[PDB]
RNA sequence: CGCUGGGGAGGAGGCACUCUGGGGGGACCGCCGGCGAUAAGCCGGAGGAAGGAGCGGGCGACGGUAGGUCAGUAUGCCCCGAAACCCCCGGGCUACACGCGCGCUACAAUGGGCGGGACAAUGGGAUCCGACCCCGAAAGGGGAAGGGAAUCCCCUAAACCCGCCCUCAGUUCGGAUCGCGGGCUGCAACUCGCCCGCGUGAAGCUGGAAUCCCUAGUACCCGCGUGUCAUCAUCGCGCGGCGAAUACGU
């Protein structure tokens, strides 16, 4: 029924899914030459991945707004295989979070408070519980002790 | 080969060069010889009451 | 009514709350039945399983954890969780169940770690640098 | 339908295999490079190669030609600023081995330090060669 | 992929793993019974306790002991199979998830298989590799002799299910073959007497060595 | 009217003292008061090398200065303030007020 | 938000639970059967958050070692006193046919990659830490709240779980070495600095004789502050997360 009664992975790709239709979500130029990270060696794998980042962006924003771009650079980024040396942790890059935030604003699933991070709107917080609903009323078949939650 | 149960009854003391092994009292509860106790040495921790298995029962063993 | 309670494991502090409902237990704002991987959501579901039925079919659990690992929540969390259950039903059955189970249910383990020592620091109070000749 | 040998320009790849590790073995072309070739043309880089049309096989070796034109970014390309053209372009197997030997060449004519330990086989970027480098 | 309803598993009973009875088993070697401990419970994890008190060995559920067991890092310093096993980042070490999923896919296979109790199997296999001899070295007037000595049946578990262990991590090293599957096969063979178990192997290497000491 | 007292050092008792002080000169008059409050202990560590030569093996000299904090809020009423002032503090301590 | 019962954020207002730091209790072979000697004590067993100097540390004697330090300060004799004193400006300690010590990275599946889910602690911060917003593909750049340390920041750590590709191959292992390009700190980066992006792709397929470290929250494995610091950590001192095997001896 909300968010915090079924598993993230599966509800990222069910709403990431829907994501698709709603066209203010697009990708940009520079969207397939890219690296999703300086802790990162190879390209991803897939052709729909800027829309489950952007909605892991969005589930982060609903739990832990408000919050803004440093906390999300850190919670993707990863240790790096630096060779010869020694593995470090290192953090992810500031232009595919940012575009990302903007166009789910545009979309008005997120507003800036004035000086702490960002937040979901009512519609946004609608969008999600929806999609939970869902994901839960189809899961109670295979874990029948589901249902009183 | 199939060998034969022996109770322990005392603990004698130590042996061996390292301080691995243990010479012990058993007595035999089935086969040719139930009863018959003897000395073996046994290697590993060991404590009264347990009961180990034997191959040979005519091997009693050396005194310390 | 409302019991509150504590329960304490390397690093890690969990607050339990029970009062009377249906049967849910939120771990952290997540159900217990969609805790992951296993080795940690069986730790918790132990006691909610010796206890029975008629027995947890009309409380509510809630727990909040903090600190040390998925492994020290999950058995703090436990810890708790059989705390209040006997606060709650007043069984020395029960009680007698769980300490012939695992007596740590109740009286939690008493271990944290032990300071280094300084030829290998970063490793640890015991083990040292290799030595040459 | 289906190829054991396609033979992109001048070298031969492994039709068993995916694209973007078959055109892998084109010196001058990784896997990064090969996957933005392939999104440039329009071709999932998961197919077994093999199943590659003669249409294929023209568009990919005439963006390689010119990458800077049909969009590949400047940045992600082997020889920004060419010496001699500025004109930032991109050089695969015969033509890369003589830029190389020709920049080393320019670096020994000038008498420099670099060029002088391209010469002598010894290292060339600030390492210690003490406990280290033992042929 | 594992189905959800796997995935999120839930026991009703005090089952091991809530899945399998340990009610049924049964053992006749008396020098073991006392030592092999078959408590029905569901999660084997005993976090470090029973282990400096001499003989906490005895407490323990033989399943946990071979998770334990199972968490190896090939072997040092000494050979098994001919190499040695090195692996120094990439071993389960101090994983008890890896190793506790290892063991279940194993029982799985095994349940799969044979029609029976997994851990009745293991019960057969730990018996049939558990040695009832070996041999020492002991002194008098000053000279060194080689003697055979009886075992005891805290050390002879000891030593079955090291070997069963590292027969898995034998069958495996480089190999198509999976952890899993070949602890699986290894017991198994250990219970049905066929050459293939290191297990099986070691015990009768020692025996005869011993006999021929005797 | 509210007044905040920082208090520092290096010595429990004269802590103990200001602490008991002005605890007794607001008591006899009528005044609400707070505290005292402890605040967690601020440690200064610093390990060094024992050996002024590098010969010998690494034996280290590990040293500690701990530092006890205190707080308290006093309501600040007509002479409370002007009778607090007048304390007679050791120079060991270090003592702050603010007007809130 | 569904099936109407459940679920979150402020704010008042409270300290109950957590936590902080002052004082105090509690464990002593004390009770219970042996052995020894009727003593000293040891061993069962009981009871007990904890048992047998409870656990981990600090302080380390009379003296020896002609052991190391005059290149930490202090100090006697000789020596330089217009130099061997005191400053600047450039080079070197980074030079390389080789022999050794300590370590890092690996030689695969007890795994590599891509995408998504999680959970800490110790410590530090003035021309210092810098949230939040905006430029840039990344490294990085321009504004700037708050903070003089239970108030703000550095800080959503990694190993781990889930799903797809690779399926025993010098490879989707390995990642040295070289080329073109873009930037920071600094009076000055060739000699001789750290970081990024694209290409190149070297030995290595488990290791002889020998040898080292470890007894419980310990070792193995995973990453994190700090010390040095205008920049630069494969090092030193510490921090936590996951967590065993064997012996109770000679």
């Amino acid at each position: 029924a909300t968010v915090y009664d079924v598993p993230g992975d599966l509800l990222v790709e069910r709403v990431a899914k829907a994501l698709k239709e709603v066209p203010e979500i697009k990708p940009p130029e520079w969207a397939p030459f890219v690296k999703t990270g300086r802790h990162k060696e190879r390209l991803p794998e897939q052709e729909d991945w800027w829309y489950y980042r952007v909605a892991s962006v969005f589930r982060k924003v609903y739990i832990d707004g408000p919050v803004g771009i440093e906390r999300l650079r850190t919670w993707y980024g990863g240790r790096k295989n630096r060779g010869h040396a020694p593995e470090h942790f290192y953090k992810a890059g500031g232009s595919i979070i940012r575009k990302a935030l903007q166009q789910l604003e545009a979309a008005g699933f997120v507003q800036k408070v004035p000086g702490e991070g960002r937040i979901v709107t009512p519609k946004g917080q609608s969008f999600l519980d929806k999609i939970a609903t869902e994901l839960k009323k189809e899961l109670e078949e295979q874990i029948p002790e589901l249902k009183k939650y | 080969d199939e060998g034969y149960p022996a109770e322990v009854i005392e603990i004698v003391g130590r042996t061996g060069v390292t301080g691995g092994v243990t010479q012990v009292k058993v007595r035999i509860l089935e086969g040719r010889d139930k009863g018959r106790v003897i000395r073996r040495n046994v290697k590993g921790p060991v404590r009264v009451g347990d009961i180990v298995i034997l191959r040979e029962t005519e091997r009693e063993a050396r005194e310390i | 009514r409302v019991i509150q309670t504590a329960g304490k494991r390397k690093t890690a502090v969990a607050r339990a709350t029970i009062r009377e409902g249906k049967g849910r237990v939120r771990i952290n704002h997540k159900p217990v039945e969609i805790i992951e991987p296993e080795i940690a959501r069986f730790t918790i579901m132990e006691p909610l399983i010796l206890a029975g039925e008629e027995i947890v079919s009309r409380v509510d659990i809630d727990v909040k954890v903090e600190g040390g690992g998925f492994m020290g929540q999950a058995e703090a969390a436990r810890v708790a969780i059989a705390r209040a259950l006997v606060e709650w039903t007043n069984d020395m059955n029960l009680k007698e169940k769980f300490m012939k189970y695992d007596r740590t249910m109740l009286v939690g383990d008493s271990r944290r770690t032990e300071p280094h020592k300084p030829n290998r620091s970063t490793k640890g109070p015991r083990a040292k640098r290799q030595k040459s000749y | 339908n289906f190829r054991h040998i396609v033979r992109v320009a001048g070298v031969d790849i492994d039709g068993h295999k995916q694209v973007r590790w078959a055109l892998t073995g084109i010196k001058g072309i990784g896997i990064n490079f090969a996957t933005m070739v392939l999104r440039v043309a329009g071709i999932d880089p998961f197919m077994k190669a093999g199943y590659l049309t003669d249409e294929q096989v023209k568009k990919i070796e005439e963006i390689l030609a010119d990458p800077v034109a049909h969009g590949i970014p400047a940045w992600a390309v082997n020889r920004p600023k060419d010496y001699e053209t500025g004109k930032d372009m991109h050089l695969i197997t015969a033509k890369l081995v003589m830029a190389w030997r020709e920049d080393v060449n320019r670096l020994r004519r000038i008498r420099a330090y670099r060029g002088i330990r391209h010469e002598l086989g010894l290292p060339v970027r600030g390492q210690r060669t003490r406990s280290n480098f033992r042929h | 992929a594992k189905p959800l309803t796997e995935r999120f598993f839930i026991p009703k009973e005090v089952k091991v793993m809530g899945r399998w009875s340990v009610e049924d088993v049964t053992v006749e070697d008396p020098s073991l019974k006392p030592y092999i401990n078959l408590d029905a419970r569901i999660l084997p994890h005993s976090h470090g306790r029973y282990a400096k008190k001499p003989f906490g060995k005895a407490n323990v559920h033989i399943v946990e002991r071979l998770i334990n067991k199972v968490m190896r890092s090939g072997a040092s310093h000494y050979k098994a199979g001919g190499h040695f096993m090195r692996r120094e980042h990439r071993s389960i070490m101090s994983k008890k998830m890896k190793a506790y999923e290892v063991v279940k896919e194993a029982f799985m296979i095994i349940e799969r298989r044979t029609k029976q109790n997994p851990i009745q199997v293991l019960v057969k296999a730990i018996e049939n590799s558990a040695p009832r001899e070996d041999t020492t070295t002991i002194a008098f007037g000053g000279i060194r002799y080689h003697m055979s000595v009886d075992v005891s049946p805290l050390r002879r578990l000891d030593i079955a299910l090291k070997n069963i262990a590292l027969g898995a991590s034998i069958k495996c090293y480089r190999n198509k073959t999976t952890y899993a599957q070949a602890l699986a096969e290894e017991i198994i063979a250990a219970a049905n007497k066929d050459p293939k178990s290191f297990a099986y192997s070691k015990k009768e290497e020692i025996e005869r060595i011993a006999q021929s000491s005797r | 009217q509210k007044a905040r007292i920082k208090l520092a050092s290096t010595n429990i008792k004269a802590l103990n003292e200001v602490t008991d002080q002005i605890k007794q000169i607001a008591e006899r008059t009528g005044v609400r008061m707070s505290g005292p409050i402890p605040l967690p202990t601020k440690r200064i560590r610093i390990t060094t090398r024992k050996s002024p030569d590098g010969e010998g093996s690494a034996t280290f000299d590990r040293f500690e200065l701990r530092v006890h904090k205190r707080l308290v809020d006093i309501e600040a009423d007509e002479r409370a303030m002007r009778q607090i002032m007048r304390i007679r503090v050791p120079e060991d301590v270090t003592i702050e007020i603010e007007l809130i």
